[PDB]
């Protein structure tokens, strides 16, 4: 399987302007009749040539003449000797039933529904599956009435009927031209949830949200989710919905997340349904932020779509950015930002020095969709945010309006985007353009100076990015470098040269650069790359007593908790080495006594002491180091947690008491209460054992909503309590039934720190909640034990590699999409000790050799062993 | 798309 090069992209030789499809719907047989308009743009010798995939041609028309000229080859139908104007009529069947790789039309229980997103339209029918040719389309579908009474596509219904044999048919139209992989079709039995929204200039929306039948009780969350991100892209974005009706199908069979089909996106239906007793606040949250981006690809994706798919940062690291501001906006922003940013600098920073490491805009893809990355997403956002941290919000918005007001009805590059930002601002972009495409993490490193005779505080900033895999030679960025200066009474000092103010956010363009501040008054505590204003690595001499006078006088509460970070990671390390040569935790008493001062803080706010109480994940602590070493790692994790448990017991407990909330609500507040109560529950967890068990059985019988129940259950879990096995077990005899429930238990399964980990793992393969049929349930149990338990995944045996292989052996043939995402941990091989890599090298020498190795699969497989 |  070959490569495709941004760099070879062309505008097509053809056209297609509109498609009217229809779809005789049957699970094991579906006929489908496109009839589309073309026109060809390039030379008459030129063929057309439209994708395919597992498709049965029936026939081809050319305006109403059987066609003669044509041949089918890989992947492809070649049709030769067009005229200019035509239109191009196809018949061809397909079967949903056999599509266990859940791309183009496939079952989801009993309901039938589509993919189409990257590469999936031609799954359907032979077509220009690529995203610059956009069309107008009109879905015809014919079912039978008493399985699919609901038959629906993008649009509105525009016209409807009954035939005989307890058939009928409805046909839907959508006037917005687009390309194929936003189509979506639906055919199902379901309880509808219906609402409307009247939008800021009058139009009313009809909502719709379709839900197995039962389910209407999960749903109301995620309808006024989508009312209030309707609301904030108006307040925010000067944005409206542009059509009447709204669909949202929430399927339970699903690869993805969610898909912003236009008007009709098809939802993971973890992302849709929450309960109080099923969900917890970060469910809550979660549908919240994934309704809204979903939503926000109406115009960042829709009605300007990608040009090709080497673009996708355009609408996902555009959309990301969205769904961020709209999350902090209607929450925390605090807290919203440090989490993104544990994101950023925990798994996207791991991704950026892998094989697989890739530029925001890739230069070269085999499977497009092995490209919808942390990269792609993550660090896309945080190059639109630092667009954002140049321009100021007001001139971000006149670049937003000028790109729709150029791109409206088109597809665009992000070449086209950082243009019309640059173009709308007069803010020069030039050498900006540089982060979409060097891939890579890069180094700040700063030394400093102050100069107690001219009042003169001196930064000398320098950048590095080293060489990846991908590519070998690097260049300097334009880094937007925020910074904040302390003096000794906790106040900012004015930044100022010659008697000017200056920016304080500064444009470190250079490999090395001065830049000298005037009229500082005193020595600074300076905060450095305030609130992550580059994803890039901050190298800097930090002394400990200028990290804790940050964490209680800095001024942005992301700078408290990321001082506070940075504080850790010194003794993260320290203890890492330490475990190695088999010593105990070491940590100084002021370390101890500034998370005390955090916990006994009355003026702080509550979520942000959750979060300075929440220590770095693994993943965190892993990027930290050159060389991994997991179980070091995952045990000095667990020794911090105890030594603070110990430090600050009657601390943590009195904050546990002081944070009891009777009442649940889904509201900001509460659920910074809430956070900070399961915090100390957490450390709690891990001291005294008998008031631990106490605590941990108590919440998890009384809590009232799940969030409370499962922070214990999951206490019970990670400190390997007396409790724990009955409270499983009571879980399990509760929630068996219901998947979405269950996918968190299989979790705490997978992710336990018992050392027969594995071998539980193995045999919950027969439990009753779980099937390989099922992504979700894989993803819960298999990726969990793979990406999230690092400490067993990699087992000095090797065990932990040998049983991926197995699963992956299976779904390289069933769902290679998801076999690709759950292959991810044995590609970082190059981070590990020789022994480790040996094993892992071998794992995928195992996997290379597969018949029918999928391309997803062979695209890292290959880089990896590179 | 959100992936997972
Ligand atoms: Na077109
Ligand atoms: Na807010
Ligand atoms: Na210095
Ligand atoms: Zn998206």
């Amino acid at each position: 399987p070959q490569a495709k090069y941004r760099h070879d992209y062309r505008a097509p030789d053809y056209q297609i302007t509109d498609i009217d499809l229809t779809f005789d719907l049957d699970a094991q047989k579906t006929v489908v009749t496109a009839v589309s308009q073309a026109v060809r743009h390039g030379a008459s010798d030129a063929p057309l040539r439209l994708n395919g995939e597992d498709l049965k041609l029936v026939s081809v028309h050319i305006n109403d003449e059987p066609w003669t000229a044509w041949k089918e080859e890989e992947g492809a139908l070649v049709i030769s000797n067009l005229p200019e104007r035509f239109t191009l009529k196809i018949i061809n069947e397909i079967s949903p039933a056999a599509n266990t790789a859940l791309e183009g039309l496939y079952q989801s229980g009993d309901a039938l529904c589509t993919q189409c997103e990257a590469e999936g339209f031609r799954h359907i029918t032979y077509y220009l599956d690529r995203p610059d040719v956009l069309a107008r389309f009109t879905t015809k579908i014919i079912a039978d009435k008493i399985k699919y009474p609901f038959l629906l596509s993008n649009g509105n219904r525009v016209a409807q009927g009954e035939l005989e044999n307890g058939r009928h048919w409805v046909q839907w139209q959508d006037p917005f031209p687009k390309p194929c992989y936003l189509f979506a079709l639906v055919a199902g039995d379901f309880d509808v949830l219906r609402d409307t929204f009247t939008t800021r200039s009058g139009r009313e929306v009809a909502l719709e949200l379709y839900v197995d039948r039962g389910n209407l009780d999960r749903a109301p969350w995620a309808m006024t989710s989508l009312k209030n991100s309707m609301k904030w892209d108006e307040e925010r974005f000067g944005l409206e919905y542009d059509l009447d009706i709204y669909m949202i199908v929430a399927v339970d069979f699903f690869n993805m997340g969610a898909m912003e089909n236009k008007g009709l996106n098809i939802f993971n239906s973890k992302y849709v349904l929450a309960r109080t007793d099923t969900a917890t606040d970060k469910d809550y949250l979660d549908i919240e932020r994934v309704i809204g981006h979903e939503y926000f690809h109406n115009w960042t994706g829709n009605r300007v779509t990608c040009r090709d798919w080497f673009q996708l940062s355009l609408k996902e690291g555009l959309t990301v950015f969205r769904d961020q501001e709209f999350s902090s906006d209607l929450g925390s922003r605090a807290v919203n930002r440090i989490n993104n940013v544990r994101t950023m600098r925990g798994l996207q920073f791991a991704e950026d020095a892998s094989p697989m490491a890739h530029p925001i805009r890739p230069d070269m893809v085999i499977e497009m969709n092995n490209f919808y990355t942390l990269t792609v997403y993550e660090k896309g956002a945080e190059v639109i945010r630092m667009i954002h941290t140049l321009l100021g919000e007001e001139n971000f918005q006149k670049g937003m309006q000028l790109y729709f007001e150029r791109h409206d009805g088109s597809a665009a590059t992000c070449d086209d985007f950082v243009q019309a930002m640059e173009d709308a601002s007069n803010v020069d972009l030039s050498h900006f353009r540089r982060w979409y495409s060097q891939s890579g993490t890069p180094i700040v490193t700063v030394k400093d100076d102050y100069n107690p005779e001219t009042e003169q505080y001196t930064l000398t900033i320098s950048q590095r990015t080293p060489a990846t895999p991908d590519q070998a030679e690097k260049q300097p960025l334009h880094i937007p470098f925020a910074i904040e200066l302390y003096d000794n009474e906790g106040k900012v000092i004015p930044l100022q040269k010659g008697g000017h103010p200056v920016n304080s956010v500064l444009n470190v363009t250079q490999a090395e650069q001065t830049f000298v501040f005037d009229n500082v008054y005193f020595q600074p505590v300076p905060a450095l790359l305030c609130e992550f204003s580059a994803p890039v690595k901050l190298e800097y001499k930090w002394s400990d007593q200028q990290l804790t006078f940050l964490m209680r006088h800095a001024r942005n509460d992301f700078s408290r908790w990321d001082a506070a970070q940075s504080l850790l990671a010194t003794y993260i390390k320290l203890n890492v080495a330490r475990h190695q040569q088999g010593q105990p935790l070491s940590l100084p008493v002021h370390v101890a006594d500034a998370f005390r001062a955090v916990l006994l803080d009355e003026k702080i706010d509550p979520a942000l002491a959750a979060e300075i109480l929440t220590l770095p994940s693994v993943n965190e602590m892993a990027e930290l180091f050159d060389i991994i070493d997991p179980i070091a790692i995952a045990e000095v994790r667990e020794a911090l947690t105890r030594t603070l448990a110990t430090e600050l017991a009657d601390e943590l407990l009195a904050i546990y008491n002081a944070n009891y909330q009777s009442e649940y609500r889904v509201e900001h507040e509460d659920i910074a209460k809430r956070t900070l109560r399961n915090a100390c529950l957490r450390f709690l967890a891990f001291g005294e054992t008998h008031l631990a068990d106490v605590l941990v059985s108590k919440q998890f019988h009384e809590a009232n909503n799940m969030t409370d129940a499962l922070a214990a259950l999951s206490a019970a879990v990670a400190a390997q309590l007396p409790c724990r096995d009955a409270l499983m077990q009571e879980y399990d005899d509760k929630w068996h039934q219901n998947g979405l429930v269950m996918d968190k238990w299989f979790i705490l399964q997978a992710t336990s720190p018992a050392a027969n980990v594995l071998e539980t793992v193995r045999g919950l393969l027969q439990h009753r909640s779980f099937t390989m049929s099922n992504p979700n349930r894989i993803r819960s149990l298999i990726g969990a034990f793979a990406g999230s338990n690092p400490a067993a995944f990699h087992a000095e045996d090797g065990s932990g590699y040998l049983f991926l292989v197995e699963m992956l052996t299976d779904l390289n043939s069933r769902n290679p999409q998801v076999a690709s995402r759950l292959i991810e941990p044995l590609i970082r091989l190059k981070r590990y000790d020789a022994k480790r890599q040996e094993k892992m090298r071998a794992a995928l020498e195992q996997l290379k050799g597969l018949e029918n190795l999928s391309g997803d699969l062979y695209e890292k497989i290959t880089k990896a062993l590179a | 798309x959100v992936v997972d």
